[PDB]
């Protein structure tokens, strides 16, 4: 979230109900945002991954309540979007087909990657597993370096 | 276990039995759980393999 | 049997894996991570950890995926990743060595570039030019906290530590030089051993100076400059000849 | 970083008096500062001969000497100093004293003035 | 009179890479980051130069 | 202008498509310590750990070796060994010096042997020539412990000094030893005369220092 | 670096130019001088100093409790009788100046220091799911029970 | 504080050194004079350092005393100095540990 | 065997050409063929 | 092509915090990156300065690019305004300032620098949580 500066009205109707759920998130974030003296690259990456997951989760919760459950007013949702709470682009992506389970947006920036493609997470476990079986080796990848996303795919 | 990647029998677990020489055996397993029937020339022991 | 012995490892937990430097100097240089404005301190300090491999060695995240290279940290005895480590945690067996024997010229069993020229002190990660399986052991006085031991005892201790770590070819303690030459079958194994036993105490729990093993300076484990006395040389030559013969056979 | 530097950085806890005291405590232990024959650069006013190898070091020739305090002062409250030199060729310790009665120097078992 | 050719500003080029990513930040926070980052840079460079004093 | 990378068949992989990136003046070559383009390929897409080129193309050419494997381009043998074989039928002396190594690298002579390996004529001839040329218990009475251990295992801590020639095997189990005896180079418990003498001599030698 | 082959087992600083240290063999020193030398026949794991700063009790779990007088080096320590099976957890000197309270695993022995060595202030009566502690007066006790998760005051 | 010595023994530097000694244990055994009477050094590390320093000094002495003008009296003097150094070294090899 | 070369976009902060470090390099002349240096044909004054 | 992922600020913050006590063989390359970044630090400064929140603004949110290494952070947006509106705003601010001057017997001018040379500038995480930033400069309307 951003800081309130009397720009937007404090909150629409149903914020008081959801606020305590997404205020747990804030605590988690706070725990995350600090020097965990990781002393090690992988460990360091893990905290970032965790943070990313947390970010995703809040958005999902919001998204779930507004679209799937539909228990929150449109206005409130809009307000949330305007604030830093939800991710707008991510939500949009989710709403689109084939991107519903989506760890993060930068796992589908095809420009970013060295090989002109999407993140592996986006490959359904099924396909990778099949490939592995064909080869001889076991399941090859666990989670990507952008965000911890073991089997991000929509399956 | 016969391993599907490595293509051979690989050692998975070992258990000590607390108690003649068993010259034969049969494994059973169903939903109930895995048993080994251990046989001598004239007697047998049914041993369960539990978690 | 590391596979069916265990899965878990967790050698030294990520709470306490290491403090970063040890104070030489006055001020701490952020770019080199080394203390500056002074150099007083023998610097080599004994490893807080060690590879008790029978206990530690296990399946890793690497084993499943098909990693070639073994875990330096595991060897040292401080791989906080443990089962989620991508590098292998076991003493290099023969099969593994065979598998990575293509690459073993250019880089070590740890997957890190062997150099063209040896370091002047023969101190680390041997050259790709000279293949070697032969470790200089030194600072055994310092590694045992200046203990009045029998050379034989020392030799035995060395054997105990090193046999466990890899398939031994042959070992020699020397009173005059005050050293311990070890030779292995496989270069990779030797490398692993070196990694392990760098900065390690040779002492045991049963000894009276166990609680002050940290205050000493560890084993100075390095690469072996070939033995000049003639029988050894002859043996080496013979070995080389044999190798050549084998190569020829392979070719034809 | 520059010779005309106005203010040297101090740590956030630097009790200056305390620091001074500490320094003093670790000045008796100190190697340099707790010694005599502290160095100096000086030209030679006497223009003299090095007594061992007869090397004729002339007037105004520059040397890295050692200035040391002579405990026995001149009169009362005006100090006099021994000013050590080495001859260029042979490494014989020449020196001289500055007795200010004549507004000049005195040779001290090193060489002879001429 | 300015560049006819150069469309490619600095930021755009950076964006075109994978190494930069972008957020929305409070300006004070950004400033703080700059101060810290900048400070780090100046220390790091200095330490590299060897002058740690 | 740039020449192409010299990566061997076994070095590179078993597949009909590999993607690699070139990094111009990436690293310094290990031999020469002189900037050159790193090629680094992943072999199979998903198979872990990259294969970066460790040497400059020129140096590779000189030694006639894989830029990854550091092995003979032709026979896939370590430079020493390949050169040694040729000698048997002169070897390279890489000059391990800051300045001189670079100079050596820049020279283009094919150091030593490399020429022979390169040419079908010469390599083949060498091979032919080579072919022609070709055509508890103490233990007493040199060979390595890894062989001894293997032997012991087959028969089913193992100390052996060589100056002594006195191998004190300690299975630490009465079962292992009693199996070991029945299933079967003097081997007691915890030209014979000649052997004894030799052993004694060895012992003496061990004990004088 | 203290000059003793034996592990230092007691170190206290509010004795005020000197601190006191003690060996597991009963070497007691001020840092400097040694008021008592190492014995061959004891092992201590801890110590406690009396408020008048002259009596030092050294002790171990197994029942050894020896009181030393720091004012006279030539005075032999006093051995206090504690049965060996009752594990000594802690020793405190009470505020009154004359109770030495010995907190054992399941029981408390309180010695009266005015009287012959071994004289109790009161008889020992017992009151492994319960830890406890006594205040400096030696007359208040809080006991915790791990079964009921509760604090009882005695 | 020209000529470097002054700078070295400037108060700030001294303070810094003291701080270092306090926290981490950086001493410069070059910087302080080695003590005359051993057995006023309970720590082992310190003793070792002192020994090392004396060895270094001895080595330095040795290096210079084989200079070409051998008949000069400085060399002769050093010969006694060398002996003294050796003696000191020997002393430092005391048998407490 | 056919093989695809690529150039990966390195980060714009890190040194572009991490290989080079202003190294001195003596080169051999490598003149194998021999230049013919051809020509034709009072000392106290000169 | 496809636009940049709008990342969370949290991630950025975390990255920043990690590279405070940076002295391992881990992030060797991050130090290099940092060193490189000096090239663009003046640009960054220019950007940040340009985005300065105007006195009619409690706190400006701003677009930010940042190297994933944590070496440099550019304010990305370039602040454009409706010129007449901007002018009006400035005028209003001026008026407010004048009013303040009229009011106050002593006007507490800042001390410089605002934080001590010893004291390292507080992270933003000390005062996200703090109370609503006090009211900015906008005159009493009608
Ligand atoms: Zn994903
Ligand atoms: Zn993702
Ligand atoms: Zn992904
Ligand atoms: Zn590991
Ligand atoms: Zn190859």
């Amino acid at each position: 979230p951003r800081i309130k500066t009397r720009r937007s009205k404090p909150a629409p109707d149903g914020f008081e109900k959801i606020k305590p759920t997404l205020t747990d998130f804030e605590i988690q974030l706070r725990d995350a945002q600090k020097d965990k003296s990781s002393k090690l690259a992988a460990k360091s990456n893990e905290q970032l991954w965790e943070i990313m997951q947390l970010h995703h989760q809040r958005s999902r919760y919001i998204y779930t309540l507004y679209y799937k459950r539909k228990a929150i007013s449109k206005d409130l949702y809009d307000w949330l979007i305007k604030e830093k709470y939800a991710d707008k682009l991510l939500i949009a992506k989710w709403r689109k087909t084939g991107y519903e389970k989506l760890c993060c947006l930068r796992c589908i920036q095809k420009n970013e990657t060295n090989n002109g493609s999407t993140c592996i997470c986006r490959v359904p476990r099924a396909q990778l597993e099949e490939e592995a079986r064909k080869k001889g080796t076991q399941v090859s990848f666990h989670q990507c370096v952008h965000c911890g996303c073991r089997g991000c795919a929509s399956t | 276990k016969f391993d599907k990647k490595t293509k051979n029998w690989t050692k998975d677990e070992e258990s000590a039995l607390c108690l003649a020489d068993f010259t034969d055996m049969d494994v059973v397993c169903g939903d109930g759980g895995i048993a080994a029937i251990l046989k001598t020339n004239d007697s047998f022991n049914i041993v369960a393999l539990t978690p | 049997s590391w596979r069916d012995k265990s899965a878990k490892v967790q050698v030294k937990e990520s709470e306490l894996p290491s403090s970063i430097p040890a104070q030489t100097g006055l001020t701490f240089n952020i770019w080199y991570n080394k203390w500056s404005q002074g150099f007083a301190g023998n610097t080599r300090f004994v490893s807080p950890f060690a590879l008790q491999p029978q206990l530690h060695s296990g399946k890793t995240r690497g084993d499943n995926d098909g990693q070639l290279f073994f875990c330096l940290f595991f060897a040292k005895g401080m791989c906080c990743l443990g089962p989620k480590c991508e590098y292998l945690h076991h003493i290099p067996d023969e099969e593994d060595i065979g598998k990575l024997a293509l690459r073993t010229e250019v880089l070590d069993c740890f997957g890190r570039e062997k150099f063209a020229d040896y370091r002047e002190d023969m101190g680390g990660i041997g050259s790709f030019r000279k293949k070697n399986k032969t470790l200089y052991v030194g600072g055994i006085d310092g590694a045992l906290n200046s203990k009045h031991l029998k050379p034989a005892q020392i030799e035995s201790r060395i054997r105990f530590v090193f046999s466990r770590l890899g398939d031994i070819d042959r070992i020699r303690y020397v009173e005059s030089k005050n050293c311990g030459f070890v030779k292995f079958k496989y270069q990779a194994n030797a490398e692993f051993a070196k990694e392990a036993m760098s900065n390690q105490t040779l002492l045991l729990p049963s000894d009276k100076e166990w609680d002050d093993r940290r205050e000493g300076t560890g084993l100075l484990v390095k690469w072996a400059n070939e033995d000049p006395d003639p029988a050894a040389q002859k043996r080496l030559q013979e070995e080389l000849k044999l190798e050549s013969l084998n190569m020829m056979v392979h070719l034809i | 970083s520059e010779r005309k530097a106005i203010n040297k950085y101090y740590p956030p806890d630097y009790n200056p008096l305390e620091a001074e005291k500490l320094s003093r405590k670790m000045a008796k232990k100190l190697k340099t500062m707790n010694k005599s024959h502290a160095s100096i650069r000086l030209m030679t006013p006497f223009s003299m001969r090095c007594l061992e190898c007869n090397e004729y070091i002339p007037k105004s020739r520059k040397f890295n000497g050692k200035k040391e305090l002579l405990k026995e002062k001149y009169l009362d409250s005006i100090k006099i100093y021994r000013l050590t030199i080495s001859c260029p060729r042979c490494a014989n310790s020449i020196a001289f004293r500055t007795d200010p009665g004549n507004s000049d120097y005195v040779m001290e078992v090193g060489g002879v003035r001429n | 009179l300015p560049t006819n050719h150069n469309k490619t500003k600095l930021l755009k080029s950076l964006k075109n890479t994978k190494y930069f990513q972008q957020t929305t930040i409070d300006w004070v926070e950004a400033g703080l980051q700059l101060c810290r980052q900048g400070h780090n840079m100046l220390n790091l460079l200095i330490h590299r130069k060897g002058l740690t004093y | 202008n740039e020449p192409p990378p010299n990566i061997c068949e076994q070095c590179l992989g078993d597949e009909a498509n590999i993607r690699m990136t070139k990094i111009p003046q990436g690293s310094e070559c290990k031999i020469c310590t002189l900037p050159f383009t790193l090629y680094h390929f992943k072999t199979s897409k998903r198979s872990n750990n990259i294969i970066k080129t460790l040497i400059c193309v020129r140096c590779a050419t000189q030694r006639n070796i894989c830029q990854c494997c550091m092995l003979d381009s032709r026979w896939h043998i370590p430079i020493q060994l390949r050169d040694h074989l040729i000698s048997l039928v002169v070897m390279t002396e890489e000059a391990k010096n800051d300045m001189m190594k670079r100079f050596l690298s820049l020279k283009n002579v094919k150091l030593g042997g490399a020429q022979i390996t390169s040419d079908p004529s010469e390599a083949d001839n060498i091979v032919d020539k080579l072919k022609n040329i070709l055509l508890s218990f103490f233990l007493y009475n040199s060979i390595p412990e890894w062989k001894i251990t293997d032997t012991v295992s087959q028969l089913l801590s193992l100390i052996v000094n060589h100056k002594a020639k006195c191998g004190g095997l300690r299975f630490q189990s009465s079962e292992l030893g009693e199996r070991f005896v029945s299933k079967i180079f003097i081997i007691p418990w915890s030209t014979a005369e000649n052997i004894k003498l030799s052993l004694s001599l060895n012992k003496l030698i061990q004990l004088e220092l | 670096e203290v000059d003793s082959a034996n592990e230092i087992i007691y170190m206290y600083g509010h004795n005020t130019e000197y601190f006191i240290w003690a060996d597991n063999r009963g070497t007691i020193g001020f840092q400097q001088y040694i008021v008592h030398s190492a014995k061959s026949d004891v092992e201590y794991s801890s110590g406690v100093l009396h408020k008048d700063s002259l009596l030092l009790a050294l002790y171990s779990p197994d029942g050894i409790l020896d009181v030393y007088n720091l004012s006279s080096p030539d005075q032999a320590s006093s051995r206090f009788p504690v049965d060996e099976e009752a594990k000594i957890k802690e020793v405190k000197f009470a505020d009154n100046g004359y109770w030495m309270v010995v907190e054992c695993d399941q029981t408390v022995v309180c010695f009266d220091l005015r009287k012959d060595v071994g004289t109790l202030a009161y008889p020992t009566y017992t009151i492994g799911t319960v830890t406890y502690d006594i205040d400096d007066s030696g007359k208040n006790m809080i006991a915790y029970s791990n079964e009921s998760n509760s604090l009882t005051i005695y | 504080m020209s000529r470097n010595v002054d700078k070295a023994n400037s108060v700030l530097v001294r303070f810094q050194e003291q701080q270092a000694e306090s926290a981490g244990g950086y001493k410069d055994y070059s910087r302080y004079q080695r003590p005359r009477n051993v057995s006023k050094v309970k720590s082992i590390k310190e003793a070792n350092e002192w020994k090392r320093q004396v060895s270094k000094e001895i080595k330095q002495k040795s290096t210079r005393i084989y200079d070409p003008s051998l008949n000069e009296m400085q060399i002769a003097e050093l010969n006694d100095e060398l002996n003294n150094l050796f003696k000191e070294w020997k002393r430092w090899q005391w048998h407490i540990d | 065997h056919h093989i695809e070369v690529v150039s990966k976009q390195m980060d714009p902060l890190l040194p572009r050409f991490v290989g080079k470090k202003a190294r001195k390099v003596v080169a051999p002349t490598e003149n194998d063929e021999v230049v013919p240096v051809l020509h034709m044909d009072d000392p106290n004054e000169w | 092509y496809t636009p940049k992922a709008e990342m969370p600020p949290e991630h950025l913050r975390k990255i920043i915090n990690t590279h405070s006590d940076m002295a391992s063989k881990m992030y060797n390359t991050d130090k290099k990156a940092f060193l490189g970044a000096l090239k663009y630090l003046p640009h960054a400064i220019l950007k940040l300065l340009e985005n300065m929140p105007h006195p009619w603004e409690q706190a400006k949110e701003v677009k930010v690019l940042y190297h994933t290494s944590g070496a440099i952070t550019f304010v990305n947006e370039t602040p454009r305004v409706i010129e007449p509106v901007y002018t009006a705003q400035w005028s209003a601010t001026w008026i407010a300032m004048r009013r303040e001057k009229r009011d106050r017997t002593h006007f507490k001018r800042m001390r410089f620098p605002p934080f001590d040379d010893d004291e390292p500038p507080l992270s933003y995480e000390q005062h996200i949580e703090n109370i609503e930033p006090l009211d900015p400069i906008n005159l009493p309307l009608d």
